């Protein structure tokens, strides 16, 4: 996370970290707990090739990575069938946890937006994660969860921004309609925040607008971060997560 | 990476001043902060400090009245002075010791800009303003408290500007003049706009000058 | 407690100056430093731990001291170097640490004749019912001056205040502002208005006046 | 280049190396001299963002990198307008050299195939370059030009291969019709060979079938290298390189 | 620390970590609190060249690095005048803390041995630190304080061990009389444990026999770790730390 | 080599590179051919622990590393018995080549100085090698042999220089009498030049004054490079290399 | 990282000028060099260049007389102009194109300082020198060729110095004056030393000024 | 071939100026650039490839052009900006590339009165047998002037040369040097020596003279 503070302890209860086996259960990707038994995350963190579930664990909202770990096991991975690379689209995935989690004073699910939402620019939205703070600067060892408030930019304005300084003809849509743009040269996700949630406070209620997908580096001029537009995939998610 | 002070700037006798100091761009962890005082025209003076270890220290005279505190959750340091009196009116600075000693003064490498604190029975009152007619100038009057600021043509006119120390009128209100020196050929060619603002009365005013 | 000496000095461009700082007892482990304060600005650290030059400082500055007495020396003054200077030191850990009184340094230079201007009370003052005529001196040197105010040629005394800019850092000359307090009822009485500088940089008085209002 | 020999000195005259400024003119991408004033290469080496031509130089067929450098300057870069990322397509680019080069005993142009060619499997084809030899193994400091003979695999067979071990639905075409597949678990391009030519010896004449584009690592099982099918873009190339 | 467990929370109260400024207050060397205002450590961590005290901080016995960094400031550094490189000798140093620390339920000083002690082999001795666990394996991100029980080896036996597999004539003493040897191919200090204390439980009382100084790698065969024999330098320490 | 030019091809015929086995015969240390069957070099390149001769090869004076390799095999290694670490002393070693080399137009031995030579300051001396050019800057891939002319500094003046900015008492001699100091903040050996020769042109004849031994980094202020004073060890060398 | 020219600076008609350009601090590999000319007071003019590919290019007029060359063994570029005439007297510059085009002028980012080249039948002759007596000054006379240089008190007096364009006396020799403006209070306090040197006659001279 | 226009201009501080550059045929792929030359120094590149601002340049400068005609524009002139400026461009690869003639830019400012000095021929000239009296003007503006030389009050004409410094970059005023050629045989004849500036910045002649030698 470029910019922004440490997150106040109470404030972001649904944040999930994905851990990979190695010399230790290294954090590598973010996610959000959308249902007591389902975690939402970016596909490119776990696909497109199949990963052995043995190598994967989920960690709930600790304040600092590792100081308090209680790694949950993952029962199944689901990737949107049409994913293949983030720049194509459909960078979205679901993890089914083996054990359901008690909803609790420090653990509560985020709410998915209703399909008619558009998130026009100017709404108050935040992104949260443990990824690098600049461009090679690993998050410092106390590993606090950082947060930042971003602006939202409208797609076709965003598409023009990406064309600046590039050879691609402006006929070629870069930012597809299932994507969303946010961030600023002062304020962005970065590496390792991938799969983190993007949330907006409509009517005081936190809605997850999107998922950290991809971008041409962090905080670079005329390079907003690209987010998967969750509203584009509701019909697919509710094929697996009943409510 | 720099400090910023913040506070009211006006208080009344026997009240308690609160000041805050905020590390604008990096974690405070490891750094001590000291609070420094400057009564008008007099030399500097040390209030106290807090070490990187959060050990507080206080001057000889401060102990009966001062508290220094820190909040990492806000990346802030905080000073409180109780039972202020007129003689406490001063500029205050927070500054960093890179060695983190809580009570040393030989290496205060980095300073905030500091702020006036005025101890007064009076209320606030925003300024009046007048042009000084063709050089050109602008005058600001009957204003309180002291820290007014001014700049020319949205501050784009950085050059040839002079501005004076304030003087205390017998009316109990300060007044000030600002002046620009330029050849009269410019009188046909540029705007000469006296942009003024006054945070302690949330006041901003403007006037273009003409002959 | 500490004593810094001299309390002030003035010296020309190019000149080499030294400043002394003393104490009733020794500093601790070399813990002494020197700060430069520009007017209206936070102090800048110049030297710390007796003698280490701070980065981003010209080697004009130097200093040394035997634990009990210390010197700051500027090899060759510049128009930049107008400031107050303070030694500061620590006699203990947690204990006695303090600044000295500071030294005010002024650039000695040639005389320069004041450029003079005058202003009536403008419309809204004349509308306010207050009157404040303004008279201005620029780029004069040294800080010595007096203004005479003459209105209908009658001598004005008291009823006026003056403000003197600090020393400049590009030419090392001053600006002075002078102004009367008057009422609208007391202005439209008298009709000829003048201010008149007295200055060592001039062979004579130099009047500037206005009587159209 | 995984596997294969060093290249006999005479054998590959059109091979070009692209050099980037840095502590030295580091090689970073391959190319092929298709006309005395034009170099053909992979787009992803130089786009999609615009590069200052100051940072780029072309080196002709030396035997060993750096021992004989005579860096030609590049006058203009052209990228296919529809490129953006190799997995999408159109990973093809042209460089116009400032100075034309004398065709010479050791320097001769490759020939582009006529548009009706398909390159069915089994043809004798080679790929040549200075890229890494395995997966992190930098080419050793003598830096010889390596070569290898690859097999060609037919597209729809190749597309199935990529779907093995991946979540992507087999409805979703991965290998698009402007691409081509080649290589083997013993024999492939690798990092730094990108932009190198793929050539096939039809009727004794060397035709450049393709350009090294992208792949899921080097020599990995069921992961052929993907090459830009040059025949797909002839109409675009002859918009710039007269013959 | 090669081998051994995580240390029980209560067990090692005098352990000190030295932190260096950087992107964060990185731990780089160990030490031990021998007096409420003095820390003992290895000279080669801070000398032989002079370090700006601004860059240095001390941290007391936290359980996990960085979770609780109440960083103390250092007022003075003292290095034994005859130090220059650890293999020569005198690898010992003292730090004077700015602020004396309250002796407290979780903070108590270690005891220095009386000068007549020799520490014959077989005594029960331990070494404790946060250094690497093998040879390039950084301590995992929970950063627990590890401990291990080592054997003590007698000097002249140790000196022979170092001569195995080396060209140095056995006339040349490698391990000088102010040094001490300990450890095993299963059990040793490693990088980053430098300056940690070596303690032995004579009469139930913990005596610091030595300081982690240097060695030819970690756990290597016939390469015990070399420790500064504290008893050799008492006359020098009590020149600064009154009791 | 910090500073200095490339070496004219003819100028330095005795220069030898030592190669270690690995992914390729990587250069790691310098040396000089003092006799048709003996190479002189720094001990710390090959000792103090015994190296399997299988892993070692010698390369004669090529102009560029690797482009022309003809690796000679090494028959025996000899290290001065009293070596252990360069800062102690005796950092000198001999390699006996398996096959003697024809003295030839491009290959001729350097001459060892007679024992009464002192090399007072100001003599015209050079050092030559393929080591790094600054502090982490690897020699660029064309790997030319670089050379530089250094000043010579007298020992006791040099010893004072090293004491600046260090805690070591000035009673403790750092630079021992078998060592020699040379170089400048503009001009020094660096990493990988170790074992290279230091030569001085007395009476038009090139004498090897010393061997690149060690230093506190490259080109650092008040840190001359330290060289083994060859004249200190003649009685030891002529115990093995008859003339 | 910067260029330096080098050459004689004086030659005689029908001789051939040689100039060299030397990349002071980095390898030339990859960079083109161009040679630029400036007759006195006239505008700039392009001679030619050599590409990073060692392809030479020459102006329309230069082809019959010019050769450009490079030697990587010396990290040098070299220019030769044959059969010079008085009209070739000019400042010459070598400059780098970072794109390495051998024949383009739109991006000459880095320049040498350039040198006078004087085409003359005359010999050299070192200067005479005289003080200018109290402001203070110094005068240098009857000197040839043009590029003399001067500085005050080993050049430590960087400030208040003026120095003039040379003028060609009817004697065929240039002369110049240098001047310093200062208050007379300094006359008791500083040295005022007129340090002069003249490379084309290997000449260096000095004189302190006094009333 | 190229034409740059105007060949010269003068404008005040703050003023906004534009410069034109044209050609009989188009440039190549935008290959045009602009150079600033300070007097006595190598040119500095400012703009390249039609419009890319060089690093380390204030955004006062800008430029654009339709392949055949091009402009350089300075938003607000400064005393720094005194220089000649050139466009340069390439019509080909290897072929026609050239500079334009350049434009000389002069700062328009207030008049300033010349500070005047005079010097006799010093000892070694008087010993050399040559005579050259020197007369000096400083900080005058504009470049217009004339010196009168008067020796025994007799008018001097010819027999003299003048050299004019280029424009300053800190005040934008000139210095002028004026000197006679004379012999020792022709100097010790006449005994009263004077030089006398004529200037638009003065209400009158101002003589300075010497007759002790």
């Amino acid at each position: 996370i470029v910019g922004g503070q440490e997150a106040p302890r109470s404030k972001w209860p649904w944040q999930v970290s994905l851990r990979v086996h190695g010399p230790y259960w290294m954090h590598f990707c973010g996610g959000s707990l959308i249902h007591p038994q389902w975690v939402l995350t970016a596909a490119h963190c776990v696909g497109p090739d199949v990963k052995d579930l043995a190598a994967l664990r989920v960690q709930l909202r600790e304040q600092h990575l590792y100081y308090q770990d209680q790694l949950l096991p993952v029962s199944r991975i689901i990737v949107h069938p049409q994913f293949y690379t983030a720049q194509i689209g459909a960078d979205i995935a679901l993890l089914e946890l083996e054990e359901p989690v008690n909803v609790s004073s420090h653990v509560h699910t985020v709410t998915l937006p209703p399909a008619s939402e558009t998130f026009p620019p100017g709404m108050p939205c935040w992104v949260t994660g443990w990824g690098d703070v600049d461009n090679d600067e690993r998050l410092p060892p106390p590993f606090p969860l950082k947060q930042v408030k971003v602006p939202i930019m409208e797609n076709h304005i965003c598409d023009a921004k990406y064309h600046l300084g590039a050879y691609t003809g402006d006929d070629v849509r870069i930012v597809r309609d299932d994507m969303l743009c946010a961030g600023n040269t002062r304020r962005d996700s970065c590496q390792g925040d991938s799969g983190g949630p993007l949330v907006c406070k409509v009517n005081g209620t936190w809605l997850q607008a999107g998922v950290v997908s991809w971008g041409e580096g962090c905080a670079q001029p005329n390079r907003p971060g690209i987010y998967t537009r969750v509203t584009y995939y509701l019909d697919w998610i509710h094929h697996y997560v009943p409510k | 990476v720099q400090l910023v002070e913040s506070g009211p700037g006006l208080v009344k006798p026997s009240e308690t001043l609160s000041l805050t100091c905020t590390v604008s761009r990096f974690s405070l962890i490891g750094y001590a902060i000291t609070w420094i005082r400057q009564p008008p025209g007099k030399g500097l003076e040390w209030i106290g400090g807090i070490s990187s270890a959060a050990t507080t220290f206080y001057s000889s005279w401060a102990k009966s009245r001062v508290t220094i505190s820190v909040d990492t959750s806000k990346n802030q340091f905080s000073l409180k002075l109780s039972s202020v009196t007129a003689a406490d009116t001063a500029v205050y600075y927070c500054a960093r010791d890179p060695r983190g000693y809580g009570a040393a003064l030989d290496r205060l490498d980095l300073w905030g800009q500091g702020t006036l604190v005025t101890v007064s029975s009076a209320s606030t009152k925003g300024p009046s303003v007048f042009p000084l007619a063709p050089a050109l100038g602008c005058l600001v009057k009957d204003y309180f408290p002291e820290p007014v600021t001014v700049s020319w043509n949205s501050g784009a006119l950085t050059s040839g500007v002079h501005t004076f120390p304030a003087v205390l009128q017998s009316s109990g209100l300060y007044s000030l003049s600002s002046v620009v020196t330029v050849p009269s050929s410019s009188l046909g060619t540029q705007t000469y706009i006296c942009n003024v603002n006054h945070k302690p009365s949330n006041t901003k005013v403007d006037k273009k000058v003409e002959p | 407690q500490m004593t810094q000496s001299p309390s002030s000095l003035s010296a020309s461009v190019g000149d080499r100056v030294t400043i002394t700082c003393q104490s009733i007892k020794s500093v601790y482990n070399n813990r002494l430093g020197w700060y430069q304060q520009k007017p209206g600005k936070a102090p800048k650290l110049l030297i710390y731990e007796t003698s280490i030059l701070t980065s981003g400082v010209p080697s004009r500055f130097s200093g040394s001291g035997s634990g009990t007495d210390f010197t700051l020396t500027i090899s060759s003054l510049q128009p930049e170097d107008f400031a107050t200077y303070y030694c500061a030191g620590g006699f203990d850990r947690s204990g006695d640490t303090t600044f000295g009184q500071g030294t005010k340094v002024e650039i000695k230079r040639t005389v320069a004749a004041p450029s003079v201007f005058i202003f009536p009370p403008s419309d809204e003052q004349l509308k306010s019912g207050t009157a404040s005529v303004v008279c201005l001196l620029n780029n004069f040197y040294p800080r010595e001056a007096k203004v005479q105010w003459k209105v209908d040629n009658a001598l004005q005394s008291g009823n006026s205040q003056e403000s003197v800019t600090e020393q400049d850092s590009k030419d090392s000359t001053y600006s002075l502002s002078s102004t009367l307090t008057l009422s609208k009822a007391d202005y439209e009485k008298h009709k000829v208005y003048a201010c008149e500088v007295t200055h060592q940089g001039l062979s004579s008085p130099v009047t500037k006046s206005f009587n159209r209002g």
